[PDB]
């Protein structure tokens, strides 16, 4: 139950902190299963926004909900976010076209991002349908 | 509202 007010909180260091809000708050509220999370990427020191849980990937006729973590720059939007599928216990990455032995996702979208044309919503929509076509993790069997 | 993946082929 995250507010603006709260989101605005958490931005303070970045360079777009309303656009950043703004889409934060788009995102989770058409996506109920990402959460706006304020944690360290890869230094205690960096501190970043980024937008953690599932999201509903249909494959085969049947939903799942794929996990993944949107970092977001505090150069956002103006530059993409850096994003990775976050498999659980059950699960094993799928490395491929998309996904990489780390878990992080290579998306056209990503690569020639460019404010005002590309955003958070436009990146999950392009998710769905390329995951759903090529899953980023399978079950363990 | 628990991830997860589809079965491996």
């Amino acid at each position: 139950a995250v507010s603006e007010s709260q989101l605005k909180k958490m931005v303070s260091k970045y360079k777009y902190r309303d656009l950043t809000v703004r889409e934060t708050v788009n995102v989770i509220t058409l996506y109920k299963d990402l959460k706006p999370v304020l944690d360290s990427y890869g230094t205690g020191s960096r501190e970043l926004m980024n937008l953690t849980g599932t999201i509903p990937v249909p494959y085969r006729g049947n939903t799942y909900n794929i996990p993944i973590c949107l970092w977001l720059l505090d150069t956002y939007p103006y530059n993409p976010p850096i994003c990775f599928v976050k498999p659980t216990s059950s699960m094993t990455i799928k490395t491929g076209k998309h996904v990489d032995a780390n878990g992080k996702i290579y998306l056209p979208y990503l690569h020639e991002w460019k404010h005002p044309q590309s955003d958070l919503l436009g990146l999950i929509q392009v998710m769905i349908v390329v995951f759903g076509d090529e899953p980023p993790v399978f079950s363990r069997p | 509202p628990t991830p997860s993946a589809p079965v491996p082929l």
